[PDB]
Formats: C-alpha cells, sequence, structure tokens
RNA sequence: ACUGGAGGAAGGUGGGGAUGACGUCAAGUCCGCAUGGCCCUUAUGGGCUGGGCCACACACGUGCUACAAUGGCAAUUACAAUGGGAAGCAAGGCUGUAAGGCGGAGCGAAUCCGGAAAGAUUGCCUCAGUUCGGAUUGUUCUCUGCAACUCGGGAACAUGAAGUUG
RNA sequence: AAUUCGAUACAACGCGCAAAACCUUACCAGCCCUUGACAUAUGAACAACAAAACCUAUCCUUAACGGGAUGGUACUCACUUUC
C-alpha cells in the first residue's frame, strides 16, 4: 500500500529479492512455527494459486520509470532513418514532453509513439 | 431518443485521440514542410462524424436533448421533479 | 491586390487558411463545400457552387481571394415588401 | 563582487519542463490535456433490469400483451 | 436465497462487498409508498370500490396513526369523460406544519380508458 | 497544543458531527462547511414560465481532527486497522514522514 | 464601446486594458 | 539530514476506482541543514525559485507527473539528488571567478613583470 | 482595552490603552488609509464628548467589505471598547446612540424579480 | 387589545426567506415523461450532407447604450463578497501595439487562482453634436472546431447614423 | 427550400432556450435504408466443434453515410449471422 514509513524511497529500480528468503523469517518469526521445511515448501506450492488469484482480484501489473526508457527508445524507432532532418526533432520532442502529463494513459503514452512511426514508414 | 447519440459518442471513442489527436500534430509544429497535408488534408479528414462538438450530452433519465446539467445527467425536469422525491443526497431547500 | 494578400499571409500569419477537404478533387464540381476559403491557387475557374438544391454557379475571380468559396451564393434572400 | 554574477547559471532546471527559447506556438498544449476519449463516451449509466430475468421477459412480455389486444380488433401495424 | 441472487448481480456488476437483509415489518403499510403500492394492486385486476377501499384503511390501518389524507385522480367511474378527483381525510390532516412525518407517495395505474393515479398522504404519531 | 510529524484527519460528508465516530484523536472536530447553490424553477412543463423558481443547495461539511505523532511503528499499528474502517462517508489521513538521510 | 470602460464593460482586453502592462510599468519603472 | 514528507490517504468513497489527489507528494528539506557554501546555496536557491520557502528554509520539490505514491516517493529524492549535483557545482564555478579576476590584473598592478618574466628566465 | 464592530459585511478589532495620540488601522497612518475626503470626522464624533482627545490610545484594523462598511466598523469597535470605564460611559454614549450596530444587512435577492424589490413590467 | 416607558444588541410578526386552503379558469403541455383513442408501417419511420430556424415594406415587448460637465479622458491611489478550478484555475519570466504566444512556482483547492468598479488625487477639457455619442462602417489579424461566404467570439487602427430628457 | 414547433389580458411575447456552424431539430432539398439504429420469438437457415462473420489498424473510392477491400486480432454448439 503506501509505505514503510521507516525508510527513504529505496528503490533506485533495484531488484526483486526472491523467494524462500523466508530463510531470514524464519529467524525472526517461524519462532511460532513447525520444525519442518517442506511445510513452507507446500505453502509455496500453494502460494503460486494464491498468486494465481493475486493478480486476478487485483490488477495487471504496472511496469516502471523505465517506460520513460521504452518511450524514448519507441522515438528513436519512429524516425529510424535521416529523413526529414526535422522529423527527428519533433520526435524528441514530443517523447520528452508526452511523457509529463500526469495521467495520459500510460499505454496511448506509447502507441502515440507507435502511430508516429506507422505514418514515418508510410511517409 | 439516445440512439444516434449513443452511436456518436462511441465513434469518438472510436476515432480516439489515437488517431485525432495524432493528425493533429503536424498541424501546429512547423519545420516539417513536407506535405503537411499527410497529417492535415487527406488523414485529418475523418469522415464528416466522430467530433466533439457533435455530441449534445443529452440527459438519460428521460432524453431532454436540452436544458441538461452535466453532473447528474438529469433535465432540468426531473432533477427538480425527483429532488422533491428524495433520493438526492443532501439536495436541500436553500431557506437562507 | 487580393492575390498579393493571400500570398503575403500564406503561413507566415499563423492559423493557415482552411479548405473543406473536397479540394484534392476535380475543379468545376458542384461544390457544397460551404464555409471552405477561396483557393488563390485556382483563380479563373468555372466551378458550380454548393446546391442541397439551386446550386447558385459563380466565377472564381482574383477579385475573390480571401472570401468562402460560395461568394456568389447569397441565403435569406428576402429583400421586399410592398404591404 | 563577480561571484553575485557568476552564481547564476540556472538553465537546466532538470524539474522536466519542456522549453522553448524563442516561443513558437508548440505541440505542447495539444497533449497537456487529460484525455478526452472515454470519460464522456461513458456518460450513459446503466440500469440493472437489462440483467434480472424477472423484469426481462416481463416488461416486453406486457408490450406483446398490448400486441395481443389490440391484435384482437386487428387495428395493429401490418407490412 | 434470492438474497445470494442479488449478492451475486449487484456485486458482480459493481465489483463491490455488498450485504443485503431484510427485516419483516410487522405492523403491514403504517409506511406511504407501501400503501400506495397495495391499493394501486387492488385499482388494478379486477376492477373494486373507492369506498370499500377507504372501508377497509379505516377498518384494519388505524392503529395510533394520527391522520390518513388520501387523493385520487382519473377518468373516474365511468362515464369516461370528465376525468376528475375525489378525496377523504381524517383526524389530523396537516402540512403547513413542521415536526411531522406525513409520508408521501403517488402512484399511477390504469384501466385502458387511459390512467388513474392515486395519492396517499399519511400522518405518524409524533411523541409515542 | 501544536503538532509536528502527525497523520491529519480531514472528513467529508453531508452528515458528519455525531455518529458514534471515531472521535479519538488528540485534537477534535474543527471546521470549515462550504456552502453551493443552484435554483432552477418550479416548473416541470416544457412550455411556460421562467419567472417563478425553486431554489435548492448543497452543503458539504468537512471535520479537521489531528493524529498524533503515531512514529515509524505506531503508524502502522494504526494504518492497518484503518485500511477498511467504517464510518459511511468520505474522509482523508495524511501521512507525515521523516526519513534520515 | 472602446474605452477602458467600454472594454472593461465587454469583458475583452483592449488597448487600454491588459493586467500585464500593470507590471511592465513598474517594472520598467 | 532529517526531512518533512506529506502523503494523501483520502478513501475512495465506494466507487470501484482511484481518488484523484491519491499521487500527492510533498517533499520538504532545509539547505541550512544540508551545510553547504553559500554560493552552493543561492545557485541551488535559484535554480528552485518559488518552489523555495525563504522565510524559513525549506526546499520542495512535488512531481505529480507520475500516477502512483511509490513512483512519487521516487522522483522526489531523484529530482532532489539532481538538484543537489546542479547546485554543486556552483563553488568550482566561483573558484575560477576569483582565478579570473586576480589574473588580469595581476598584468596591469605593477612590479609583477619580475616574475612575469622570470618565467621566460626559466624559459 | 479592546473591541471589535461589524457593519455591512466589514469588520474592525480596535485596542483602546489609555494614552496619548496614537491612531493605528493596518498598524498603518490611519488618516491616509482612510482618505481626508470623509469619514475622519465620522470616527472622531465618538470622542468629541467627555474627552478632550487628550486621554486614549487606538491600535486598530479592520478587513472586508466597503468604504462606509469599514468605517463603520471601526466606529462601532471603538464603541465597544468604551468599556474601560464600563459602568458609566454608556450612560454617556447611549443617549446619543453610540452602542448598536447598524442592522440593515444587505437584502439578498429573490428569484423572479431582478432586485429584492425591483420587478419586471406585465402589459 | 391599543398607547407609550423600561431594560436591552435586538419591542412587540426585530429583517429575510421558506412555507401557498377550498377551489376556479375544459388555463398550459399528449413537443419532457407517462398515457387512452385515431392514422403511416419501403412510410409521417432511421440515419448523411447541404440548406433552414438569423430575412424583410412593416407594429408591438422586454434589455442595453446615452444626449453630458453631479460630467468624457489620462495618469496616480482605497475598500468587497460570494464564489470557480483537472476537456481545469494558473503566479513569475520571456514575446507580441495589443487580442493573442511561449512555458510554468502551486492548486482536485480555509492553504495554489482572481489588478474590483464606483469612489478618491491632479491634470486636460469649458459646453460643443463636442475628447459627450457610438450603430453602420476598411484593412490586417487571431480563439475553437475537422470545419467561421448564408451560419461563432476577439484585438489593432479610420470612418462616426441618430441622440441636447424622448 | 425552411424562415420548425408550443405558448396569447392581468396569468404569453429576453417565453421551452441553463446557451441554432454541422450536431441541437421536429422544419426544407438532395443521399440513401426499409424485421430498419433499436426489441423480443421466429425457425426455413447455415454449419463451426471453430468457420464465417465480428473487431483493434493499412490501403482506395462516396459532398458525406458508407462502401470496397486488407491484414491482423478475435469466437461461439451458438451462432446477432443471414435474409
Amino acid at each position: 500500500a503506501a509505505a514503510a514509513a521507516a525508510a527513504a524511497a529505496a528503490a533506485a529500480a533495484a531488484a526483486a529479492a526472491a523467494a524462500a528468503a523466508a530463510a531470514a523469517a524464519a529467524a525472526a518469526a517461524a519462532a511460532a512455527a513447525a520444525a519442518a521445511a517442506a511445510a513452507a515448501a507446500a505453502a509455496a506450492a500453494a502460494a503460486a494459486a494464491a498468486a494465481a488469484a493475486a493478480a486476478a482480484a487485483a490488477a495487471a501489473a504496472a511496469a516502471a520509470a523505465a517506460a520513460a526508457a521504452a518511450a524514448a527508445a519507441a522515438a528513436a524507432a519512429a524516425a529510424a532513418a535521416a529523413a526529414a532532418a526535422a522529423a527527428a526533432a519533433a520526435a524528441a520532442a514530443a517523447a520528452a514532453a508526452a511523457a509529463a502529463a500526469a495521467a495520459a494513459a500510460a499505454a496511448a503514452a506509447a502507441a502515440a509513439a507507435a502511430a508516429a512511426a506507422a505514418a514515418a514508414a508510410a511517409a | 431518443r439516445n440512439s444516434a447519440d449513443h452511436r456518436r459518442r462511441l465513434l469518438a471513442a472510436r476515432f480516439e485521440l489515437r488517431r485525432k489527436l495524432y493528425k493533429a500534430f503536424c498541424k501546429d509544429p512547423d519545420l516539417p514542410s513536407e506535405m503537411r497535408d499527410k497529417n492535415r488534408y487527406k488523414l485529418s479528414k475523418l469522415p464528416r462524424n466522430s467530433a466533439f462538438a457533435r455530441i449534445r450530452n443529452r440527459c438519460v433519465f428521460t432524453g431532454r436533448s436540452r436544458s441538461v446539467t452535466e453532473l447528474f445527467r438529469v433535465s432540468r425536469i426531473v432533477f427538480r421533479g425527483l429532488a422533491s422525491k428524495g433520493a438526492l443526497m443532501g439536495i436541500t431547500k436553500s431557506s437562507w | 491586390e487580393n492575390k498579393m494578400m493571400s500570398r503575403s499571409v500564406w503561413k507566415d500569419p499563423f492559423v493557415d487558411a482552411f479548405l473543406m477537404k473536397k479540394k484534392n478533387a476535380a475543379l468545376n464540381r458542384k461544390i457544397w463545400s460551404r464555409r471552405s476559403t477561396i483557393l488563390p491557387e485556382y483563380v479563373d475557374s468555372a466551378v458550380r457552387i454548393y446546391n442541397g438544391k439551386t446550386h447558385v454557379r459563380c466565377k472564381i475571380t482574383e477579385g475573390k481571394v480571401g472570401h468562402k468559396f460560395g461568394e456568389f451564393a447569397f441565403t435569406r434572400k428576402v429583400k421586399k415588401h410592398a404591404k | 563582487s563577480a561571484v553575485g554574477r557568476g552564481v547564476t547559471e540556472a538553465r537546466a532546471r532538470i524539474f522536466g519542463h519542456m522549453l522553448n527559447p524563442t516561443g513558437q506556438r508548440s505541440p505542447h498544449k495539444i497533449l497537456r490535456k487529460k484525455l478526452i476519449g472515454d470519460k464522456v463516451a461513458e456518460w450513459y449509466p446503466y440500469d440493472i433490469k437489462n440483467e434480472d430475468p424477472n423484469v426481462l421477459a416481463r416488461e416486453e412480455k406486457e408490450r406483446i400483451s398490448k400486441l395481443e389486444m389490440l391484435k384482437r380488433r386487428d387495428k395493429g401495424p401490418p407490412k | 436465497y434470492e438474497v445470494k441472487k442479488m449478492r451475486s448481480f449487484l456485486s458482480n456488476r459493481t465489483n463491490t462487498k455488498t450485504l443485503i437483509e431484510s427485516v419483516k415489518i410487522k405492523s403491514v403499510y403504517q409506511s406511504a409508498s407501501l400503501i400506495a403500492q397495495d391499493i394501486s394492486f387492488q385499482l388494478k385486476n379486477k376492477r373494486r370500490s373507492f369506498h370499500s377501499i377507504f372501508a377497509k384503511i379505516v377498518k384494519e390501518i388505524p392503529k395510533g396513526v394520527e391522520g390518513i389524507r388520501i387523493c385520487f385522480s382519473g377518468r373516474l367511474k365511468d362515464a369516461a369523460e370528465k376525468a376528475q378527483t375525489k378525496c377523504y381525510k381524517h383526524r389530523k390532516t396537516s402540512c403547513n406544519v413542521f415536526n411531522h412525518k406525513i409520508d408521501y407517495a403517488p402512484v399511477e395505474v390504469f384501466t385502458r380508458y387511459g390512467i388513474l393515479g392515486v395519492k396517499v398522504w399519511i400522518s405518524y404519531s409524533q411523541k409515542k | 497544543k501544536i503538532k509536528g510529524t502527525k497523520i491529519c484527519i480531514a472528513i467529508r460528508s453531508f452528515v458528519n458531527p455525531e455518529k458514534q465516530a471515531w472521535c479519538l484523536p488528540p485534537h477534535t472536530r474543527k471546521v470549515a462547511m462550504p456552502d453551493t447553490r443552484t435554483l432552477y424553477t418550479v416548473l416541470r412543463s416544457p412550455h411556460v414560465d421562467k419567472k417563478s423558481r425553486e431554489q435548492f443547495e448543497m452543503r458539504f461539511k468537512k471535520r479537521f481532527l489531528v493524529i498524533k505523532a503515531q512514529s515509524h511503528e505506531l503508524s502502522k499499528k494504526l494504518f492497518w486497522l484503518k485500511r477498511y474502517r467504517i464510518l459511511g462517508a468520505q474522509y482523508e489521513l495524511q501521512f507525515h514522514c521523516k526519513t534520515r538521510l | 464601446k472602446k474605452t477602458k470602460k467600454g472594454k472593461r464593460f465587454k469583458g475583452s482586453y483592449g488597448n487600454s486594458r491588459g493586467k500585464k502592462q500593470k507590471m511592465i510599468e513598474r517594472i520598467k519603472d | 539530514p532529517i526531512l518533512r514528507w506529506q502523503s494523501r490517504i483520502v478513501f475512495a468513497p465506494g466507487g470501484d476506482a482511484w481518488h484523484p489527489k491519491n499521487r500527492k507528494v510533498k517533499m520538504s528539506v532545509t539547505v541550512k541543514e544540508l551545510g553547504l557554501s553559500k554560493h552552493q546555496a543561492k545557485r541551488l536557491r535559484e535554480l528552485v525559485g518559488k518552489r523555495y520557502h525563504s522565510g524559513k528554509d525549506e526546499l520542495t520539490i512535488t512531481s505529480e507527473r507520475f500516477e502512483h505514491r511509490e513512483e512519487n516517493r521516487k522522483d522526489c529524492l531523484r529530482t532532489l539528488y539532481g538538484l543537489i549535483e546542479e547546485a554543486g557545482k556552483a563553488n568550482k564555478i566561483a573558484e575560477d571567478i576569483r582565478t579570473s579576476y586576480v589574473k588580469q590584473r595581476l598584468r596591469a598592478n605593477p612590479a609583477f613583470m619580475q616574475k612575469l618574466q622570470a618565467k621566460i628566465i626559466r624559459s | 482595552a479592546y473591541g471589535t464592530g461589524r457593519r455591512k459585511c466589514s469588520i474592525a478589532r480596535v485596542w483602546i490603552q489609555p494614552g496619548e495620540g496614537k491612531f493605528q488601522v493596518n498598524e498603518k497612518e490611519f488618516d491616509v488609509y482612510f482618505p481626508m475626503l470623509d469619514h475622519r470626522a465620522a470616527l472622531l464624533r465618538p470622542l468629541a464628548e467627555t474627552k478632550t482627545l487628550g486621554r486614549w490610545d487606538i491600535k486598530c484594523t479592520v478587513k472586508g467589505g466597503g468604504t462606509t462598511g469599514q468605517v463603520g466598523a471601526i466606529q462601532l469597535g471603538i464603541s465597544r471598547a468604551l468599556q474601560n470605564w464600563e459602568p458609566d460611559m454608556r450612560t454617556s454614549l447611549r443617549a446619543a446612540g453610540f452602542l448598536t450596530r447598524d442592522s440593515r444587512v444587505v437584502e439578498r435577492k429573490k428569484p423572479g424579480k431582478a432586485k429584492a424589490r425591483k420587478s419586471f413590467q406585465w402589459v
């Protein structure tokens, strides 16, 4: 949801600490659990279905600030040439601007570059 | 009643921004002198429909074509005839 | 000097002049352009104008370069009354 | 003091603006807006009575009741 | 289990956790929308008497309700022309007085001779 | 008497004040209370009379109560308990965070 | 109407109107 | 360096969707705690402008451009560090100012031609 | 001493302490804030009785409304705070009427009409 | 009951709203909605553009502008309230004679946004059809929209109908 | 060719209108459609155990509606798909 309200933004677009790191959470809280490791193993063999349902009744995942990078590359690919000597300046402008509006649907914010490429190929 | 403005609204949502704020791109900037009609004339000729002044925004309780209020989507008629009947949240007589 | 004016206002003035989108087909035909600007490139054109019914024909001349394509066509034709 | 002069090179302003030094009208205001495709086009709201097969085949059942009553006197619409 | 049925319908089409209960309102139609809904049934098939409707009313309902004021309208019985009005009254029939829960809800049912419409203006004994 | 890092509360409904509501913050209700107005007409007919009017209005209500500085742990300890908390209205809980650099 | 008053009343911006001249004046002293 | 932060939580009012204000993120720092030199400090203060509480020292960096509170919480410190840097160059700029001022006067304030020609004796 | 007066949507706080010739609204020169034209004689009448003007000090402030509203507000604020001698000054004041508000607050606009009493023309 | 008098901030329904009987007038509207009955059922139905709803010998109605010098104008200065803002309100800087344009601190809004007009200070006018009066009335332009000849505003600058209290 | 229509003493005539470029719109002409844009049942039907349609996008003609393709996406033992 919101945050830990303890640490600053530690993101820096770092990584995904894979599962079974519950070794640490066993050091911390297995103190109220049992002497099995296949216990957690079956917890995972069910958390697969739990993840199915979580993504079903939760969302469809929202990616990253890497949308900026994929959109800048979409702009570089819309020109894909040395055609107009001004179409490229236009595309750079369009990327650096369109990536600002705080609501413009993040998928059309890529399909716009896609359509730029489309009519540039038709051009 | 609403049968045609529905199709026209949806056709706006069809020839959406995805093509109209696109074929309006090369209109305002300057330097692309190379046939600005490929984004002005022969493609921005969207069939004389799917516009956004063309959508009268009717009521939806009755279908009173004009005098609609934009918030409640009601007509002037049913708004005042209904907030009388209740089912309107907090809308009270301004005996100020 | 109507043609000269059109050339001084080609796009140095920002708006540009809007044509009604039929301006890519042949010239002399019934043109219910109806609010499409006069084209300076094509003066000396015998184009019949708009006809939902009763097209009023007009001879394109240098005189008319800034008005709309139907400048000949006059609607609300009532100028008479004798009691 | 030349420091009060040279202490200002501020042109980058990383905050994320888009800049035109001379000011040609730019395709910035056409894309500043929050988009006008879907929210307006979803204005006609929905009464559940498209569901509920117990008001369905009842409203139209009464319509065809009128059909029968007017067919009796044959004043109905022919083709 | 139509409660399950609707807690399916609407929670599916609205995407929210919902709770539907029904409570037996024992003293039948002390409300006004109930009375209107009621007499709009007897006025539907078959035909029935106005005076008998009001006789049933004064027979069963007067259990501390302060008063009942009831109006009708429509193409009355039975000259089928010149639709007119008629209304009955009782002990306490007030609306210019505030602090008086007096609930009102008209309704319109027909007879293929045009439509008839009733209105009901009950008044509740306040401070019991 | 004054607060710093905190969790603000500001409720907006049409009847906020008396509901058995969650009145356990340190500083109790302060209020703003706007007014809004849209008066149209008396009629229902579509052919008469722009001369008579009936006057509706809308008076939003907003209460303000602040949460004590529920710290790096208390913050979540109440955050979760109120991820769902129900009153019958819409309200606002604002965060005050201070992360050491 | 073309005076400042006519402009003000019509609701447009005339050459005895404008709400940036009010600044440009004193910012040019 | 202590910070000051704000991020709204107002409840979706039953309508199963997103509430517009949700994306606000308000940052508040102080370049009196971020112990600077006066010159880099004033260069950053110019780079912000009326983003900056100057009655009491506060930097504020709110970029609503982003949608979810996490991307907002990130963008705050991203821009924070960027500004820190593009201010941090100011002290070296001022150093070079000192250089030029001293140099273009060491030649015309007399008796320095001793070394001005001693470099050539060393040549 | 402290009083406050309000008239026609204008409110004025005032403070009288038994001093010498200071009278400062907005802590500004009051005769300039209220221009020479008038309102000064009006605001000095309240003490051109049982006072040679050489006994008191007034530090005041006022907001809201108009040129007559604010002057009335200040007047009646003084009239409030003339309770430095509480049970003996209302004697000299009520006689001439230096105590009560003008309760002629503006009459609103009703519907249908063009004002609160003006009405269109029927034929 | 009325007349005063008292206190009081409010004296006699303090002011305002709201609230509006029987009923009357075949009042209004089947063109909102609902509805009886009567007609069309390749049509009076559905959709598309054009064009019309904006005209004019003509009278009547409502509203606006003023014939002035209690004033017209230019520069100075003073004081509101409601409100409105995400197809949004936008400070500042820059640009345009300006309308406009560039871009944007903040703001989903007791926090961000919004030169009040009268009025006042000086000066010009000095009584005119005028520096009062502004319709008609040229060129450039521009806002939107896909689209401004018949068929939306907006600015620059020139022309200046009648109008002297009807 | 339309200058749409309802309002008609106080109790109509800046009235429905809280907003006529097209749209709004009934009114007028061209442009067509006719189980129609829309709804049920309707099986003669067609067959798909995945076709067809249908729809995100490309092209072309129509004053515009469309329409013609043309990919691709996409599927239902029910096809809205057909008269």
